[PDB]
Parts: structure tokens; sequence; C-alpha cells
RNA sequence: AAAUUGAAGAGUUUGAUCAUGGCUCAGAUUGAACGCUGGCGGCAGGCCUAACACAUGCAAGUCGAACGGUAACAGGAAGAAGCUUGCUUCUUUGCUGACGAGUGGCGGACGGGUGAGUAAUGUCUGGGAAACUGCCUGAUGGAGGGGGAUAACUACUGGAAACGGUAGCUAAUACCGCAUAACGUCGCAAGACCAAAGAGGGGGACCUUCGGGCCUCUUGCCAUCGGAUGUGCCCAGAUGGGAUUAGCUAGUAGGUGGGGUAACGGCUCACCUAGGCGACGAUCCCUAGCUGGUCUGAGAGGAUGACCAGCCACACUGGAACUGAGACACGGUCCAGACUCCUACGGGAGGCAGCAGUGGGGAAUAUUGCACAAUGGGCGCAAGCCUGAUGCAGCCAUGCCGCGUGUAUGAAGAAGGCCUUCGGGUUGUAAAGUACUUUCAGCGGGGAGGAAGGGAGUAAAGUUAAUACCUUUGCUCAUUGACGUUACCCGCAGAAGAAGCACCGGCUAACUCCGUGCCAGCAGCCGCGGUAAUACGGAGGGUGCAAGCGUUAAUCGGAAUUACUGGGCGUAAAGCGCACGCAGGCGGUUUGUUAAGUCAGAUGUGAAAUCCCCGGGCUCAACCUGGGAACUGCAUCUGAUACUGGCAA
């Protein structure tokens, strides 16, 4: 019961770490329709156990670098 | 403020009786009702809808002697109160105190009853009130005091008063100098002349 | 030191004092954490003039917050009765 | 300088100023002596100088010039840097 | 139970009509300004421009219950007193009450003001961990024994001053060791280490070196674990315009290891990877403090953020750091620069965007007023001191509300004015006259409330050996208000001291006459005026408001005229010249499952103030206030599975 979030990742190339495009459906304040409001983060990335558009879930953790404040707690659907 | 011209002259440009006299003598013998004021009257102006809106409010206004500032606060109530619009405005007029004076007949005119209200000569509850707009809740009794319990047109007006109407709504004991506001006037206990609804679309433009 | 004080309201020459815990470094009318009863030192009869809350206020009272001369004052007032 | 307070506070932030300076500059001594001695490859006068510095950081720390909680990372940096040799 | 109840259009394109479409107006508001006029009172408001420059007076001081000391003052034990035999001298004397100056503790980072800068390091909403926290409060313990010197002070001396320098003495809750070391720090552990300060009141003798020892009470000090409050940091979303700003970034993104901050972190350093942000708008330019809220609008919405409250930035300008629990500090300290000031020419001082106030700018915004008498804040055990916070007074019709400037009768329809067909009508019950009332203003007198506390005592309880000192509980006594000549109430006489502004062709309610002649002129639009102008100027009359009435500037509405609710593209403006196609937008039908969007409930929060509903109190109202609803939102949990979406068949 721990406020997580999943979504994809994008990037892989730094060291230990890696990218998450979360995802979601925001309706429009004025015009009443939904719409999809992507948000980036940097996520630690402990042994490099991800890869370029897996799905991962991430927590939120003290900040590890001047970018990072989000860590991965495990991966699903690791698809090539 | 208040209005010191005329009297007859509104009654005349309203085109019927507005009560502002004591009625001892009849409108035609002190006036000409049937002919405007001016030069230009002994014809019948030709008026449009907002011509007839502004005269059925202006009626009103001269004969409970408010004026638009303070006529605005009440319809604003009025609308603001739950019910019909145009019958708080009427109940609210008429729960003045100089209304609830005149109606009583401790004054012969609204004028006299706002006057003797600013001299102190009647209190509510027993306590005097120097307002000529104090709002009049139902079971009050308001009282003439002693200081002026004896005056020749203070008497005259309850004369006057037991030759016209005598108000449902209220009560009234002459030989007390007191009377009672029971319960808050309805539409029907008042006159048909006024038509509110021209009051509402009036300030609703 | 967090106290329980009376921040003035209403208008000229009616005072009107609500009973409040702040902290004694912000000011009088400002900010404030709880507000506890009021007091109406020109209130006729038949009117409430207080209307203090004893088990909020010794919520504090038991945590450090400090009560001024007329907070005590009105606390004895209320509890004679 | 218009009020006698901030006049004498204003000699009264130079006298704990050079105060406080002297201390500083008297436990920084001691601080550079155990790094010095931690990287010229010994283990025993790193050792005693860490004895040597250990209660007069301590003794600022409860006097308040530093605190505790930089007392305990001097300490354990130090500490760590010894025990690798 | 109630918490809402809410929608108007008109004029003008044209010989005439319809449609689309542009312009203007009736409406509601302002921190508003100008013209005319001007009775009062109550609650509110008052440099929006030059974050331009400031003369002058105040705005942060307090503690002798921290310690040396008495420069002033009064109360003296004693004695030198002129002697009057008690005293109107006067050395000396800190012993006493108190205290200039100084050391020291605290306060100065709160309170107050401004919005230049900041379009995100800021603000709001909702989540957190990696932190600190004086004064406040709970608990567990300790509180031992020493020292060297500095002020103030004395002598000398530099300098015009500001401001210092040298030689010497002394005090503490100032400073430093030092003694111990725990549930505190370090480390796997063993083990190492870090703290204090005392002060005041009263008493029985065991003691006294006659100062005090000794006992009790209060207060104060140090360590740790806590609590509350406050502060620092991080993430997610939201919070202006411009693409005629399409490429930005090398400490830049990350990692390893040191250093550093109260704390995580390129915060910083050494090295290694070439990454990171950006079409969902990176970067750059312009403007702008943000929010609760305010105006308009029925409503979604549009504009805005003055006064009340919360957050942020700043204190002549640009940077810096110390003390300090807490500033990189409005009235604290260095340095650089401009602007003033003193000068003996070597040299020094100052920062009203604090409260009043000055000059200048502008259309424009106030009194160098009283008081700490209340509520707060700082200091002090307390009394008590300070407080331009605050409570109040002064000016301004700037806005809101209330009252009045008389009521009744009063036709000979007076006189006069205006119009006229010359009969008359209008001003007109209007005035005069007649009886009455006196609110407000003025005079006199009475008179609440904002005042709870504090002090002096007394009795009891606690307290201890103790009826001593101290705390609490009651009771008694003389008191503590700037406002204030208070609110408020009662008599005096007398209608006396109190009404103006705009408009009258239509929009829009209200017409006649006289002077003029496309001249003078009005104007918001249509427009009027070229000898009978209801449109110019004046008079009479009338209409709308009212101590206000008009004009001007700004916002919204009408404007469905940026249309999500709520519009169009054949001919008024609007379909790319036509195709392919990435991202993106949408998507046939059945089952099963997940339950993200969506739907229901619950919890936390969504500050207070403001709107609204039900009431209450200032003689009503404005105004204040009690409770509730609401704040359409966000986060979490419990579920529902009809629809969209994720997965499989
Ligand atoms: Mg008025
Ligand atoms: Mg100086
Ligand atoms: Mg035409
Ligand atoms: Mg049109
Ligand atoms: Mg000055
Ligand atoms: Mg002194
Ligand atoms: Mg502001
Ligand atoms: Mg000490
Ligand atoms: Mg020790
Ligand atoms: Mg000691
Ligand atoms: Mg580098
Ligand atoms: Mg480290
Ligand atoms: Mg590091
Ligand atoms: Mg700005
Ligand atoms: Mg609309
Ligand atoms: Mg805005
Ligand atoms: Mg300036
Ligand atoms: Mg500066
Ligand atoms: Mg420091
Ligand atoms: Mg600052
Ligand atoms: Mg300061
Ligand atoms: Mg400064
Ligand atoms: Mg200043
Ligand atoms: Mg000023
Ligand atoms: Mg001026
Ligand atoms: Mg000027
Ligand atoms: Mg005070
Ligand atoms: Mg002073
Ligand atoms: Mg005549
Ligand atoms: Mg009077
Ligand atoms: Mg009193
Ligand atoms: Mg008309
Ligand atoms: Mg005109
Ligand atoms: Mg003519
Ligand atoms: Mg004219
Ligand atoms: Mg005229
Ligand atoms: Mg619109
Ligand atoms: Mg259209
Ligand atoms: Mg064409
Ligand atoms: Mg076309
Ligand atoms: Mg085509
Ligand atoms: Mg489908
Ligand atoms: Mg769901
Ligand atoms: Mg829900
Ligand atoms: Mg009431
Ligand atoms: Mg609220
Ligand atoms: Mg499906
Ligand atoms: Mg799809």
């Amino acid at each position: 019961k721990i406020r997580t979030l999943q979504g994809r990742v994008v990037s892989d190339k730094m060291e230990k770490s890696i990218v998450v495009a979360i995802e979601r459906f925001v309706k429009h304040p004025i015009y009443g329709k939904f719409i999809k409001r992507t948000t980036k983060l940097h996520v630690h990335d402990e042994n490099n156990e991800c890869g370029i558009g897996d799905v991962v879930e991430i927590r939120e953790c003290r900040p590890l670098s001047k970018t990072k404040s989000w860590t991965l707690v495990r991966v699903v659907e690791k698809a090539v | 403020a208040r209005y010191l011209g005329p009297k007859l002259k509104l009654s005349r440009r309203e085109g019927t009786d507005l009560f502002l006299k004591s009625g001892v003598r009849a409108i035609d013998t002190k006036c000409k009702i049937e002919q405007a004021p001016g030069q230009h009257g002994a014809r019948k102006p030709r008026l449009s809808d907002y011509g007839v809106q502004l005269r059925e409010k202006q009626k009103v206004r001269r004969i409970y002697g408010v004026l638009e500032r303070q006529f605005r606060n009440y319809y604003k109530e009025a609308a603001r109160l739950k019910g019909n619009t145009g019958e708080n405005l009427l109940a609210l007029l008429e729960g003045r105190l100089d209304n609830v004076v005149y109606r009583m007949g401790f004054g012969a005119t609204r004028a006299e009853a706002r006057q003797l209200v600013s001299h102190k000569a009647i209190m509510v509850n027993g306590r005097v009130v120097n307002i000529a707009s104090y709002q009049v809740s139902p079971n009050d009794v308001v009282s003439i005091r002693e200081k002026a319990k004896k005056q020749s047109r203070v008497k005259a007006a309850l004369e006057l008063a037991e030759q016209r109407e005598k108000p449902t709504w209220l009560e009234v004991d002459a030989g007390k100098m007191e009377g009672t506001f029971k319960r808050k006037p309805e539409r029907s206990d008042l006159s048909a002349d006024i038509n509110e609804h021209l009051i509402v679309e009036l300030y609703s433009k | 030191m967090v106290t329980i004080r009376l921040a003035r309201h209403g208008a000229k020459k009616r005072p009107f004092y609500q009973v409040v815990v702040a902290d004694s470094r912000n000011a009088r009318n400002g900010r404030f954490i709880e507000r506890v009863g009021f007091f109406n030192p020109i209130a006729s009869e038949k009117e409430e003039g207080t209307r203090l809350d004893l088990d909020r206020i010794a919520h504090w009272v038991g945590q450090g917050a400090t009560i001024s001369d007329r907070v005590a004052a009105l606390i004895k007032e209320v509890n004679k009765a | 300088a218009n009020i006698k307070s901030a006049k004498k506070r204003a000699i009264q932030s130079e006298k704990a100023r050079k105060h406080n300076a002297s201390r500083r500059s008297m436990m920084r001594t001691f601080i550079k002596k155990v790094y010095a001695a931690i990287e010229a490859g010994d283990k025993a006068a790193a050792q005693k100088a860490f004895n040597e510095m250990q209660p007069i950081v301590d003794r600022q720390a409860a006097k308040g010039l530093i605190h505790k909680n930089k007392a305990a990372r001097h300490k354990a940096n130090l500490t760590a840097q010894i025990n690798k040799l």
C-alpha cells in the first residue's frame, strides 16, 4: 500500500539511471476533453535491470542527485 | 432626503389620488386632478412601456416617501427573500414605522407620522424610535409618548382614521394611544390599483 | 512561546475579542492556529459573552501554551458557574 | 550606529568573533594534523592525533561553536579513512 | 427545515425589405479625477505617478533578584557642624532606597513599510524524508573543585572632531581548564570522549574568623529522550504574452571517491561515461509580486489583485562576512560607487519604500495631535519601563448607510412671471395667512460602558522544625480612561440655521416662447442650425436624482461581436490546387480478466477573514457577531463494472 507510479522507459544511456515517461488521462478544464499530458522523471537504476521500451514501477525516495527523486521497485513486461 | 414640493402636483402627474393629504376635502375641490401640471396639461400623456413602468414605480415612491437609493435596497431585499418579489416589496414597505403609524391612525399623513417619529413622540415596546424607516416585526406594540399624547393633530388623525377604512392586520386602542402589529400584511389586504409586476421588470432591465 | 491571547476585531468603540492560540512572534490580528471562544465586553444581558473551549485550551496548556492575564480571568469567570 | 544597544553589540560581536576564530583555528589545526597523518601511510600517529583532536572537537560542540552532527561526521570520516590502512 | 430565485434590447448601411457584419447607447463598479453646490452623524478609505531626493521630532529597549561601582538624588547609622542646645552647615561614610556610565544575560532576524526585482530559487493544492529549533512544557539524572586577565576605574598622551593609544588594580550567571559519563557521539564490538552558575527571601541552636556558616522555599544552570510551535529541503500538477524566439546546455546529465552544510543533493572538488532538456514549446524577448479574494456577468466565463489575512523579495546602489538557536540583518559591521554634510584640509558622518512632516512629479490623496487607559510585543520574580504596533483624536462628500432642511388647513384660484386664439390657462395649496410640532445644529444639566486587573492588608490551605518567607484560595480597603465637554437622557426659546445638480427630437421619462440665421454653436449615434429650430443661447414650465448631481478614465455586460455551454466557411470574410503519409486524434463485433479514466461511500485537507442561510447586538440600517452550508478541488482507502482504454483468446 505504497504510492507508486507505472510508466514506460525512454533512455538507458546514462550510467545506473533511466528515465520514465509517465502517462495519464487528464480532462481539459475548459472544453471538458480528456487528453494525455505525459510527465518525465529521472529514476535510479541500481544494477541496470531495465531497458528501452520497458514498463517499470517507481517509488518516491530521497533525492539522489540534482534531477533524481524516484527509484524503481520492480520491472514488468520486458518487451524487446 | 424628503420631498418638500407640492403634493397635488405629484397626484396629478400620477393621474390618481395618493393620500398625501388629510382627506377632509376632496381632490377635485382642491386641485384639477384630471389635468397634468404645467402649460402642456389638459391632454392625456401618451407613454411607452418604460414610461408606464416608471410611473408605476414613482407612484409607490411618492406614496411611501422613499427615494430611489432606499427603494432599490428594498427591491434587492425582496428579491433576496424567497417568494413573490412583488409581494415581499409591498410587505416591507408596509412594515415601515411611518406607514404603520399612518395605517393605525396616529398621523393624518405619512409625512406627519415621519415628523412625529423624528420629533420622538412614538415608542416601540417601550423604547423610543427616531427612524422613519424602522422595520416593524409581528407582535410589536407602538404607543404614543406621554409628552405628546395631548396633541390636537394626534387626535384629529384618529378622527380621520375612523372615517377611513381600518387595517385588518393591525389593532388599535384610541383611548390608550396604542396599537399592535399582529401579522405581516398580505397582498389581498392592500390596494389593487398597484401593479407590482411593473417594478420588477423595470429594475431587471 | 506559543500562547493563548485575544485578537481584537469589530467596529470602532465596540470591540470584540476572539481567544486564539498563536505564536508570540506573530501579530495580534494576524496569524493563529486555532480559535477557541470569543468575548464581548459590552454585551448586554441574555447574550453570551464567553464561549471558551476548556477541553481544547487544556490540550494546549498540557503541551506548553501559556495563558495571558485576560484569558486566565475569563477562564476563572467561566469556571465560576 | 544610532542605538546604544547596537554600538555595544558591535564590539560584542568582535570580541566573540576573535574568540571563535581562535578556537576554530585551534580545532582545524588538529584536523589538519589528522588529515596529514592519514595519507602518510602511518597508522599510529594518525590514531594518536585522532585522540588528541576528539576531546577538543567535543568540547567545542558542547560550547556551541560547532554542531555535534558536524563533529560526528568529522570523527566518522577520520575513523573510516584510518581503518583502511 | 433553510444555504438560493435565474437570461429584455434599441439606433444607424438601403427608393424600400431580408440576411451577414461593424459602431454607439441605456446597466453595474473604482484606492478614481474635474465642474457646480454643499446640513449633520455612524462604520469604512485615503501617493495607483518619482523603489525621486530628504531638513526636523519620535519609532528598541529592559534587568541591581547577574557583578564590580556610586557620577547625579533622597533617607541615614556616626562624628567635623555656624550653636538655637537642637539643627535651615558640612568633610568623610555605598551601609539603605535607587541609579548616570560600564561588563554581562535577553531583546535586536518579531512588530512596521514598500512591490523595484523575480514568469520561476517565487505562489496555491496535494504528498514526503534526509534536518534544526532560544524562550514554552513532560520525564530521567547531574550541578564537584580551580585559574589566569580584561573592562568601568587611575596616571600620561595622539587628534579640530569622530575616534583612540600606552603603564597599573579589581568582580561575577563573562572566559578557560578541570572532575565524573550515562538511554549522548564514533565503531561490528571492545573501548575513547565531551556539562554546569549561581542568585534572592526567611529562620533554632548545635558553628561564627561576627562577614556569615547550617536548614527550608523560590528562581536559575548542564546532558539526554520527548511534545508543541517555527524554520530549511524535495517531488507531482496548476500559475502571462510572443515562433516575425527552433535549436539550448561541458559542472552541463549521470556514476565512483574525498570535502562541505543542522540535514539529502555537482553544493564543491579529482577521475570516468556523452549524455540532459525541447513541438505536451527547451532557449531567448517584453510585461508582471502570488493567493484567500474583488468587480462584472444568472451561468460557464472576462477583467483585476488597492484596503483585511497568508506566502515571497528589498531596505541609497553592487557584492561580502561575523556574532547569533534563529539574519548574509530597514533604524547591526567591513569595503567600492554616486548624492549631501563638518573640516584646522591630515581627515570624518548620513541613509523615512517606518510614524507625522519638506521639496519636486502628477489630476490627485491627510496632522512634525494625545495616550500606553485597553489587546498585544520586548525586558524584568514582580512592581514596573519602552512601544508612531495598537487604541484613539484632526482633514477630505472619495465610497456606503441613516436623519433633516417642517406637518395640517389655506381660492379672493392673491400679486408678479410665462403662454395665448385675448375668453383664459400655467406657475398654484404652491406662497401669504391660520393653529401645531423643535428631530439635527446651539445653550444648560445629569450621566453609563469600554476595567479586567494591580497594590495594601487580613483568614484558611499547601509549605517546611516552624504560627517563619513564598504559592493558591477567598474577604476588606483607597484606587488606576487619551478618547471625554463620550455614547446616551432631561429642560430653554423659536420654523429658525440648512437644496442643489443634470436633462427635456428619437434611443430615454419629460415642451412652449424669445435672440440668431451653415454665423455663433450642441453632440454618445441618427444627426440639428442655410428667418417661425420642441436639437444653438436665454426665460417659463416639466422630468430624473438628491447633499449630492453631472463630465472624464478603466473593467464586465449587452457583444451568440473568439460562440466548451453558445456561431460559421456555394454566392457577405472563410475548404489548403490535388494526393501520399510520420507523430497525433478517433475507431467494427464476442467472451474472460485487470479496474487506469469514469461511478458510490468513507477519512484527511481545502486557514481565518469574504459570499449565502438561519438568528443576535449598536435607537433601524450601514457595521459587528454565533452557528451552519459552501470552497465545484486534491491525496488515500473500501468497492461497483454498464462505457472508453490496458491484456489474452
Ligand atoms: Mg444619503
Ligand atoms: Mg560608523
Ligand atoms: Mg436613406
Ligand atoms: Mg447590429
Ligand atoms: Mg533625521
Ligand atoms: Mg545604571
Ligand atoms: Mg500587495
Ligand atoms: Mg557560561
Ligand atoms: Mg571532562
Ligand atoms: Mg564551575
Ligand atoms: Mg569536474
Ligand atoms: Mg562523505
Ligand atoms: Mg558525494
Ligand atoms: Mg514589478
Ligand atoms: Mg452573458
Ligand atoms: Mg493574475
Ligand atoms: Mg529612496
Ligand atoms: Mg546592500
Ligand atoms: Mg554561528
Ligand atoms: Mg532577507
Ligand atoms: Mg535589523
Ligand atoms: Mg543592510
Ligand atoms: Mg530609516
Ligand atoms: Mg512617510
Ligand atoms: Mg505637493
Ligand atoms: Mg504640481
Ligand atoms: Mg499597553
Ligand atoms: Mg524612547
Ligand atoms: Mg398673475
Ligand atoms: Mg441636540
Ligand atoms: Mg467604568
Ligand atoms: Mg418621450
Ligand atoms: Mg445641451
Ligand atoms: Mg425662432
Ligand atoms: Mg436649449
Ligand atoms: Mg429654467
Ligand atoms: Mg462573450
Ligand atoms: Mg457569424
Ligand atoms: Mg465578392
Ligand atoms: Mg466569398
Ligand atoms: Mg477544393
Ligand atoms: Mg470498440
Ligand atoms: Mg478507477
Ligand atoms: Mg470520489
Ligand atoms: Mg436586530
Ligand atoms: Mg474559507
Ligand atoms: Mg474492453
Ligand atoms: Mg487507441
